[PDB]
């Protein structure tokens, strides 16, 4: 019963506004110190806001004058109103119960917030063909897509061993890009068919691109 | 004037003492008689700033509050020879309100029935060779009362 | 304010060993405002130690807290296979603050990477841009140096890297560096190389190709 659930995250253009919801069960929001802790992709935990049981609200220097945290007694839901969203705010936001001396014991899975001007676009798939008894490497290049995520499979899931799907990297153009590779015997290059399957729900993109010598 | 009686045993911030005075330091900041009140308690050096109008914090909200119309001054000296503070409270303290109750704080849906445990915590938490900021700072606050009647100072 | 620094960035041990996690406080700070957190990938942080050495409910006794003043130590007496995660230290003051975290990886024997270089595909060139992909396969440790060289000219500022998490089978890492150039810039040069420096290589390994040659 004691659980925290986050919701309300989404896509917001830079300088925009967004409000997050942290529904609480088992514990009372108004009776506890409530904290918002976010995590940038690949970065560490960063505290954002703090509301006291008595109504006092605390904020970090990087979020002063932009973020506001409230609550609802009738709904037992913790709110966080965010304004002037810069690229720094692209992170996953969690709400946690704060026992000051005793630490933060209850944490939620959180919700995702992305700040970018880019619109939804379909990925472009480019094969990474091998070149000439041994081990050869081939793969696909999933380039210039937005937003996350993309799912990559090889031979409709038949081939899994040796597959390395790298984490995506945000390019200078604001569009994500990644590569998926697999190592196969050189003797099977001409007799085994290797197709990479790329899926992208937001842009309705589902492509099957095959890699050949 | 028993000013020397105020400055062996002191009281915690959650149980601050006030004394009726009539017919008679690291920090000293004045802001503003028929009656003068002597408030004596102790907070750590971090929370000295809580004794001021326009305040927020653990000491300000739940332990000791100033009336935002303070006509008095705050006295305090350094490390203390010889402490509790209220951490869990549902609502902010009123100006000059004192809370003594030790009832188990109920932070969840289920009640506590006086038993400490899950979502049931003691509202009071216990406070050398550490940072002087976290070492105790005895704080003395003088409150001045002025109504339409003969004065006693 | 309070600033917490964790040392080192990555701790590399093996199961059954003892982990000494260090969190450095730039100022003397209270011994009751420090919390140690464990965060496995794709999960919320889990509190382990509160105060200075007090274990949270349900925390196995192999986790031990210690330290006072400006230096604090988190100790795992015997490392279970599922104790490998990112560990954070926290302090409060008036507003809670966190350290940058320490990653616990599995110790492994040195493994030289497999270096593969992929020329940009013809179909990609028709779009007006060219991406050159360098692959580093199944190496350890994670510390790998990849340098792009176009006609022996060290390229800087036009490459991006992404590293996979530690493999569940051989505890290895894989790296992929992409060199992005326009079609006009790609045709302006012939020799494209990817020099890789790693602990497992006696000398740096260079994989190169000539543009337009197959």
């Amino acid at each position: 019963e004691v659980q925290l659930v986050e919701s309300g995250g989404g896509l917001v253009q830079p300088g925009g506004s967004l409000r997050l919801s942290c529904a609480a069960s088992g514990i009372t929001v108004s009776s506890n110190y409530m904290n918002w802790v976010r995590q940038a992709p690949g970065k560490g935990l960063e505290w954002v806001s703090l509301i006291y049981s008595g109504g006092s609200t605390y904020y970090a220097d990087s979020v002063k004058g932009r973020f506001t945290i409230s609550r609802d007694n009738s709904k037992n839901t913790l709110y966080l109103q965010m304004n002037s969203l810069r690229a720094e705010d692209t992170a996953v936001y969690h709400c946690a119960r704060d026992l000051v001396v005793y630490g933060m014991d209850v944490w939620g899975q959180g919700t995702t917030v992305t700040v970018s001007s880019a619109s939804t676009k379909g990925p472009s798939v480019f094969p990474l063909a091998p070149s000439s008894g041994g081990t050869a490497a081939l793969g696909c290049l999933v380039k210039d897509y937005f937003p996350e995520p993309v799912t990559v499979s090889w031979n409709s899931g038949a081939l899994t061993s040796g597959v390395h799907t790298f984490p995506a990297v945000l390019q200078s153009s604001g569009l994500y890009s990644l590569s998926s590779v697999v190592t196969v015997p050189s003797s099977s290059l001409g007799t085994q068919t290797y197709i990479c399957n790329v899926n992208h729900k937001p842009s309705n993109t589902k492509v099957d691109k095959r890699v050949e010598p | 004037c028993p000013f020397g009686e105020v400055f062996s045993k002191f009281a915690s911030v959650y149980a601050w003492n006030r004394k009726r005075i009539s017919n008679c330091f690291s920090t000293f900041k004045c802001y503003g008689f028929t009656n003068v009140y002597a408030d004596s308690f102790v907070v750590k050096g971090d929370e000295v700033r809580q004794i001021a109008p326009g305040q927020t914090g653990v000491i300000a909200d739940y332990n000791y509050k100033l009336p935002d119309d303070f006509t008095g001054c705050v006295i305090a000296w350094n490390s203390v020879k010889q402490y509790l503070y209220r951490l869990f409270r549902k609502s902010k303290l009123k100006p000059f309100e004192r809370d003594i109750s030790t009832e188990i704080y109920q932070a969840g849906s289920t009640p506590c029935n006086g038993q400490v445990g899950l979502n049931c915590y003691y509202p009071l938490e216990r406070y050398p060779t550490t940072g002087v900021n976290y070492q105790p700072f005895r704080v003395v606050v003088l409150s001045f009362e002025l109504l339409n009647g003969p004065a006693t100072v | 304010e309070i600033v917490l620094t964790q040392s080192p960035g990555t701790l590399s041990l093996s199961p059954g060993e003892r982990a000494t996690l260090s969190c450095r406080a730039s100022q003397s700070v209270s011994s009751s405002y420090l919390a140690w957190y464990q965060q496995k990938p794709g999960q919320a942080p889990r509190l382990l130690i509160y105060g200075a050495s007090s274990r949270a409910t349900g925390i196995p006794d192999r986790f031990s807290g210690s330290g006072s003043g400006t230096d604090f130590t988190l100790t795992i007496s015997r490392l279970e296979p599922e104790d490998f995660a990112v560990y954070y230290c926290q302090q409060y003051g008036s507003s809670p603050t966190f350290g940058q975290g320490t990653k616990l990886e599995i110790k492994r024997t040195v493994a030289a990477p497999s270096v593969f270089i992929f020329p940009p595909s013809d179909e990609q060139l028709k779009s007006g841009t060219a991406s050159v992909v360098c692959l580093l396969n199944n190496f350890y440790p994670r510390e790998a140096k990849v340098q792009w060289k176009v006609d022996n000219a060290l390229q800087s500022g036009n490459s991006q890297e992404s590293v996979t998490e530690q493999d569940s089978k051989d505890s290895t890492y894989s790296l992929s560096s992409t060199l992005t150039l326009s079609k006009a810039d790609y045709e302006k040069h012939k020799v494209y190389a990817c020099e890789v420096t790693h602990q497992g290589l006696s000398s740096p390994v260079t994989k190169s190709f000539n543009r337009g040659e197959c």
